[PDB]
């Protein structure tokens, strides 16, 4: 192959996926929402570089089923959205 | 039924009968029709509850957020528009005005692809 | 010699075929000679030695069908006819073996020989068409039943009111997604042959046409998922206590035990279901799917229905059933007095879901068909290349080597087409069955909404009954819900009346209906039988009486 | 006597079992579907009964 | 397909217009539903 | 008025293609097993 191909066919940017190998994209450790979809649940974006992670579902937030307690609003809120 | 209303066997092509026959179809709707008269949207949700039926018009009345004695004080004036009602749906429909051509454009589609299959032939 | 109403195979003036030559018909005249009608074929045919007229007549275009009770079981047949009489003899000339299964029985569809019709009438088992089933020593034909036979004693002046309820759980099936597949057109008409690739690139975007539709069916699936699930961005936890007041979720919630976190239920589901061509990876794994369904359960079993419209908002469980019983029209007091007996039908109704499962050897039949359909699909398109396609060799190569070059571009040019119209058939099957299940992901998203997030009042949608409650669980390419559902049982008949006249005044009730054992009159609601005094709080006064029909004397007070 | 036969192979060339087609109903659908099993069910079969006779030359 | 996408719109109505009282707008005829009666006819069903 | 079902119709390919030529049954056979597939596809239309 030509040298430039190369650069993309081995190198220090590798990860394995369950798709296959990735190249020319560094894994992170950390996780946002999905950009550019891989498979797997690994997501691809370009931070300077582009990056690999594993796509996050959402924020963590916990509520609490306390017995003998109640959460009722004291305010509103009127949006529009779109279809 | 009456209003709705060959020699391709040569070539293999064959209309397989339908599973339930017309007599069949119809009398599963006369246990429809008869559960809903008898019983008030109860026999499709467990065993079937006996209504009256003036009580069940008012009930169904008081869904649309009309109270009960309006039913029960017009009773004859409804039911009199009501019947009338009924009748004119045979003639109206009697007239065909390209009313059933939902149900016949099904039919005549399933024709036309059949005819220009033998006609391919040649 | 001529011979008449046979299989012989006519060849009147060089005419090839086989056929019947029946009799003269048709009012042949000089001018209209070698007659054929809309089937072509000359069906009617001129003697050429005299001036007699032959119809020719295709031999047996029976189209018989035959019934088998599966080789697995003992071998047995009945062959129905279809379109012919009790006669049956379209051909009596045939072995002797199959002459006994031409106990003859006519149907509508056609003469049925080979079983006995039986009097009785039983659910239906191997359909045969007009109205008529087939069920197995021997195979008997039994007419259809529609269902038990009934009837409501209608009469004025009575009713029955519900004296019990009964918590049912229902369990439903919905594909969500099918399996991707990608192929590299090039790689599978064109093997390892550079010279074939000279000739595939001369045909033009057709591999790329292919190509490209085959990758909007793959980016749908992943939407599919993302509709049914990922509804809710925000990941809730299950509290650490698990007294849901006397409520058991042990079986549906996740198990900290299971290393993949499936619930117990959703385990049983998993198990239970079961070149140049490639199969893509699905972007949401099931761990992160089960996370998603995590997510729901943990959401509706606090914090009630409201997460779906906004803020979470905490409400214990024992007062979100009561709720959703006045949804369904319920006073909230029957859950409250009765929430011990509640609980526990809730618990075994729930306990049986997966022995229902296990036992039924159709359960999830609706994920396996997808399973079985496209993977049978693709080991069909495997078997196409070795079809001949009407060319020398099915070898590309051998193709090159055993023709001169102007004669070989005939045969791969045969090849060619015959591979590109296999491979564009599968193509278009697999694009109509990605409509088929969009289907089915739009009506899974809907009932995910509508059922699970919140209280749905539509009759025969979420479950058989008054609905309650859902519980969504994963399954491989589909979903299950766990319909809650209300069941009214143990009725009794009381005496009614439209209304009450009291002191000359009429008085309807606000709710419920006016009842009365025989004695004194009562109100109570239409889904409990629950007797209340009337008073004048719970009956309203309106218009004069002497206007209704059907009124009682009573004393409201 | 011209017949249809489906012969079966065990990936050596050798015939373990052959359907006899138009011997019976019974044959005659594992012949259309192809297989020495069939599953429980009606299937139509492709009218293999019937064999041409002597042609007729006119 | 499209005759089955008809199919399922049918049992819909079968099952909210008949077995019970429908609050959709223009779901079971115009105006303010109340009930429906189901008419066998060939290839198809009527709703009264 | 909403459409139900249509007609069931099922053709047997070989008859279609070949009018009783012995030797077409030969080159149909060779093309391979469109035959199945478009049989197997009518009959789930049937069915359904
Ligand atoms: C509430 O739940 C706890 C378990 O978390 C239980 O011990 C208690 O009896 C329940 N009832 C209360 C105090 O309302
Ligand atoms: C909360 O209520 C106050 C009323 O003064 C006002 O800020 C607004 O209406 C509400 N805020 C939001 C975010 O809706
Ligand atoms: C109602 O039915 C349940 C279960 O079917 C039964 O346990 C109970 O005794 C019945 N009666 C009452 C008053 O709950
Ligand atoms: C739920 O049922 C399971 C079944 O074994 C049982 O082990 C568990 O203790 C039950 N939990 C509650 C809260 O009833
Ligand atoms: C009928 O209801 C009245 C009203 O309370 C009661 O006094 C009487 O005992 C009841 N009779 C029965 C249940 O047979
Ligand atoms: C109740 O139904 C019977 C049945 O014909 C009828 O004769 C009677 O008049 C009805 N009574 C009332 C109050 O409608
Ligand atoms: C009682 O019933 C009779 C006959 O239905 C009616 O004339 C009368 O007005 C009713 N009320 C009283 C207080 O008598």
């Amino acid at each position: 192959l030509t040298p430039t191909w190369r650069v993309y066919s081995t190198g220090s940017n590798v990860f394995q996926t369950r798709a296959g190998c990735l190249i020319g994209a560094e894994y992170v450790n950390n996780s946002y929402e999905c950009d550019i979809p891989i498979g797997a649940g690994i997501c691809a974006s370009y931070q300077q570089s582009i990056i690999a992670y594993t796509m996050s579902l959402g924020a963590e937030n916990s509520v609490a089923y306390s017995n003998n307690s109640i959460a009722i609003p004291t305010n509103f809120t009127i949006s529009v959205t779109t279809e | 039924f009456n209003k709705v209303t060959c020699a391709q066997k040569f070539k293999g092509l064959t209309v397989l009968p339908p599973l339930l026959t017309d007599e069949m179809i119809a009398q599963y709707t006369s246990a429809l029709l008869a559960g809903t008269i008898t019983s008030g949207w109860t026999f499709g949700a467990g065993p079937a509850l006996q209504i009256p039926f003036p009580m069940q018009m008012a009930y169904r009345f008081n869904g649309i957020g009309v109270t009960q004695n309006v039913l029960y004080e017009n009773q004859k004036l409804i039911a009199n528009q009501f019947n009338s009602a009924i009748g004119k749906i045979q003639d109206s429909l009697s007239s065909t005005p390209s009313a059933l051509g939902k149900l016949q454009d099904v039919v005549n589609h399933n024709a036309q692809a059949l005819n220009t299959l033998v006609k391919q032939l040649s | 010699n001529l011979v008449k109403n046979k299989c012989v195979n006519f060849n009147f003036n060089g005419l090839k075929g086989t056929g019947v030559l029946t009799e003269s018909n048709k009012k042949f005249l000089p001018f209209q000679q070698f007659g054929r009608d809309i089937a072509d074929t000359t069906d009617a045919v001129r003697d050429p030695q005299t001036l007699e007229i032959l119809d020719i007549t295709p031999c047996s275009f029976g189209g018989v069908s035959v019934i088998t009770p599966g080789t697995n079981t003992s071998n047995q047949v009945a062959v129905l006819y279809q379109g012919v009489n009790c006669t049956e003899v379209p051909v009596a000339i045939h072995a002797d073996q199959l002459t006994p299964t031409w106990n003859v029985f006519q149907t509508r569809a056609g003469c049925l020989i080979g079983a006995e019709y039986v009097n009785n009438s039983y659910e239906c088992d191997i359909p045969i068409g007009a109205g008529i089933c087939a069920s197995y020593q021997s195979i008997i034909a039994y007419t259809m039943s529609l269902g038990a036979e009934n009837s409501v004693a209608y009469s004025n002046n009575s009713i029955a009111i519900p004296t019990n309820f009964t918590i049912s759980v229902t369990t439903e099936i919905l594909p969500v997604s099918m399996t991707k597949t990608s192929v590299d057109c090039t790689m599978y008409i064109c093997g390892d042959s550079t010279e074939c690739s000279n000739l595939l690139l001369q045909y033009g975007s057709f591999c790329t046409q292919l190509k490209r539709a085959l990758t909007g069916i793959a980016v749908e699936q992943d939407k599919n998922t993302q509709e049914v699930f990922a509804q809710v961005k925000q990941i809730y936890k299950t509290p650490p206590i698990k007294y849901f007041g006397g409520f058991n979720f042990s079986q549906i919630l996740p198990d900290p035990s299971k290393p993949s976190k499936r619930s117990p239920i959703e385990d049983l589901l998993f198990n239970k279901v079961t070149k140049g061509l490639t199969v893509l990876p699905p972007l949401l794994t099931d761990e992160m799917i089960a996370q998603y369904t995590s997510a729901l359960l943990a959401g509706t079993i606090t914090s009630g229905w409201t997460f779906g419209a906004g803020p979470a908002l905490q409400i214990p469980f024992p007062m979100q059933m009561a709720y959703r019983f006045n949804g369904i029209g319920v006073t909230q007091n029957v859950l409250y007095e009765n929430q011990k007996l509640i609980a526990n039908q809730f618990n075994s109704a729930i306990g049986k879901i997966q022995d229902s499962l296990s036992s039924t050897p159709s359960a999830l039949g609706k994920l396996q068909d997808v399973v079985n359909h496209n993977a049978q699909a693709l080991n069909t398109l495997v078997k196409q290349l070795s079809s001949k396609f009407g060319a020398i060799s099915s070898v590309l190569n051998d193709i090159f080597s055993r023709l001169d070059p102007p004669e070989a571009e005939v045969q791969i040019d045969r090849l060619i087409t015959g591979r590109l119209q296999s491979l564009q058939t599968y193509v278009t099957q697999q694009l109509i069955r990605a409509a088929e299940i969009r289907a089915s992901a739009n009506l899974a998203a809907t009932k995910m909404s509508e059922c699970v997030l919140g209280q749905s009042k539509r009759v025969d949608f979420c479950g058989k009954g008054y609905h309650l409650m859902s519980f969504p669980q994963s399954a491989p390419h589909g979903v299950v819900f766990l319909h809650v559902t209300y069941v009214p049982a143990q009725e009794k008949n009381f005496t009614t009346a439209p209304a009450i006249c009291h002191d000359g005044k009429a008085h309807f009730p606000r709710e419920g209906v006016f009842v009365s054992n025989g004695t004194h009159w009562f109100v109570t609601q239409r889904n409990f039988y629950e007797p209340q005094i009337i008073t004048t709080d719970n009956t309203f006064v309106s218009g004069n009486c002497d206007v209704v029909i059907g009124i009682v004397n009573n004393t409201v007070y | 006597q011209p017949r249809t036969f489906l012969l079966k192979y065990n990936e050596n060339g050798t015939i373990t079992d052959a359907v006899d087609c138009a011997l019976d109903p019974l044959s005659e659908t594992k012949c259309t579907l192809k297989s020495f099993t069939v599953e429980k069910g009606i299937y139509q079969t492709s009218n293999f009964r019937v064999q041409p006779t002597e042609s007729i030359v006119r």
